[PDB]
């Protein structure tokens, strides 16, 4: 079975540069071409450019000549592509892929590299309970959590330690000045809020953060 | 002139270009290129790719004047494929050169 | 550069369903098109090639057609696995080319948006900071605007949206909107509004607090 393996995540500052790996496995890893393909969030694919890993020639979109510098190691049966003078724009997730012998359908894709390129430092999230008052709709109340001004992503939220999934919304973050914020929405019936507990559960792992909130009305 | 020396002739390599329009282009073409290159003795280079660049545009060079002499031209698709066997020639060149003489 | 052009942008279907999207090249490729299938957070996959040939693994419910610069994907019989955007790419020269994309989506019953809106905490107010947010959940279909206003004038500045994926089940989709303000700006007012026009009804719905009660 091929396989194409490529890192998960890459945090570069701007200006910096970054080598991507994509290392091959379950074929002669001279016969076929590989290809790296940009997508930013939520936008279409984006040829960059290819490689034929038997001389190393290469074949680029004109717009990355200068920016993305492709190279393999055969011994590895590893390819890799540089981004340099990084920026917000270099934002976004690169995938490898391979095609077939002298055709050129990408049948065989990796997994994507997801950059982030930021100057911030990781910084720990502020938890925000949003709690409604009185007027709440019809034997059901909404909550919320305000997870804002962490860094870099993930984080996790769960309500009552996961014991709550039910009409749950958790949103994808958003960039706010350098930062991140994202909510999280939860839906229960009114007789179990607040007579018992509703609590947001919030946990940043590159800060080594976990804070529980407690959801109080008023 | 002079100071050349001629390669003996190589297979040549199935090549594969990376388009479609482009990899049946060589298939049919390939035999209007060099299967052998020109190049100066590997002493009179400073490392692998001084001499490879220059084996190169020898080649292509002498290719061309006997390619015109026939009547016929080489557009730009020809000399992109014609610089990538080349260079391929070159390499190999070099190799068994810098095996000799070491 | 070949241009792909891909349409509709997004198409809206029911479990079942026969469904057909089309590639359309700038200039002939014959048949160097390739189709792609991308769900949520995850890597493209390849689903035919060169216009028709079928993929090892693929389900046989994918078929493709046309030479030259009409391309047509199809789905005979749509499930909920193939709700994904659907990519097709050209090799037949240099640049390699995409279009760009086609998105598959759930045909559901319209929804109107429950709208829930919420001060600042205390937490956040301590620390000199103020957001109001407005949660407009389980509406379909995705399209929706929202409005803030604070004291009847429009605000603009400093708001996010953020919007999830279909849901899985309900096949609704779901709004986060964010006003944040200095804490300084936010105890300047009292009314605070956030408005959603939806198409499920001519009449935006309107949510809002007032600071003195
Ligand atoms: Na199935």
């Amino acid at each position: 079975q091929v396989q194409l393996q490529q890192s998960g995540t890459e945090l570069v500052m701007p200006g910096a540069s970054v080598k991507m790996s994509c290392k091959a496995s379950g074929y002669t890893f001279t016969d076929y071409w590989m290809h790296w393909v940009k997508q930013r969030p939520g936008q279409g694919l984006e040829w960059i450019g290819s490689i034929d890993p038997s001389d190393s020639y290469t074949s680029h979109n004109e717009k990355f000549k200068g920016k993305a510098t492709l190279t393999v190691d055969e011994s590895s049966s590893t390819a890799y592509m540089q981004l340099s003078s990084l920026t917000s724009e270099d934002s976004a997730v690169y995938f490898c892929s391979r095609s077939g012998y002298g055709y050129y359908a990408m049948e065989y894709w990796g997994q994507g590299t997801s950059v982030t390129v930021s100057s911030a430092k990781t910084t720990p999230p502020s938890v925000y309970p949003l709690a409604p008052g009185g007027g709440a709709t019809n034997s059901m109340v909404t909550l919320g959590c305000l997870v804002k001004g962490y860094f870099p992503e993930p984080v996790t939220v769960t309500w009552n330690s996961g014991s709550l999934s039910g009409g749950v919304h958790t949103f994808p973050a958003v960039l706010q000045s350098d930062l991140y914020t994202l909510s999280s929405s939860v839906t229960v019936p009114s007789s179990t809020w607040p007579s018992e507990t509703v609590t947001c559960n919030v946990a940043h792992p590159a800060s080594s953060t976990k804070v529980d909130k407690k959801i109080v009305p008023r | 002139l002079g100071g050349y020396m001629l390669g003996s002739a190589m297979s040549r390599p199935m090549i594969h270009f990376g388009n479609d329009w482009e990899d049946r282009y060589y298939r049919e073409n390939m035999y209007r290129y060099p299967n052998q290159v020109y190049y100066r003795p590997v002493d009179q280079y400073s490392n692998q790719n001084n001499f490879v660049h220059d084996c190169v545009n020898i080649t292509i060079k002498q290719h061309t004047v006997v390619t015109t002499t026939k009547g016929e031209n080489f557009t730009e698709t020809d000399v992109k494929m014609m610089e990538r066997v080349v260079e391929q020639m070159c390499v190999t060149q070099y190799q068994k050169e810098s095996q000799a003489y070491y | 550069d070949i241009v792909l052009t891909q349409s509709p942008a997004i198409l809206s279907v029911s479990p079942g369903e026969r469904v057909s999207f089309s590639c359309r090249a700038s200039q002939n490729i014959g048949t160097s098109i390739h189709w792609y299938q991308q769900r949520t957070n995850e890597s493209p996959r390849l689903i035919i090639k060169y216009a028709s040939e079928s993929i090892s693994g693929i389900p046989s419910r994918f078929s493709g057609s046309g030479s030259g610069t009409d391309f047509t994907l199809s789905i005979n019989s749509v499930e909920s696995e193939d709700i994904a955007d659907y990519y097709c790419q050209q090799s037949n020269t240099w640049p390699y080319t995409f279009g760009g994309g086609t998105k598959l989506e759930l045909k559901r019953a319209d929804a109107a948006p429950t709208v829930s809106i919420f001060p600042p905490s205390s937490e956040q107010l301590t620390s000199g900071g103020a957001s109001v947010v407005c949660f407009l959940n389980n509406f379909y279909p995705k399209d929706i605007n929202v409005k803030w206003k604070i004291d009847g004038s429009e605000r603009q500045n400093g708001v996010l949206n953020s919007e999830t994926d279909q849901d899985s089940k309900d096949s609704t989709y779901s709004m986060s909107s964010t006003l944040t303000l200095t804490k300084d700006e936010y105890e300047r007012h009292n009314t605070y509004t956030c408005e959603a026009t939806h198409k499920t009804s001519t009449s935006p719905i309107v949510k809002s607090f007032n600071r003195n009660e």
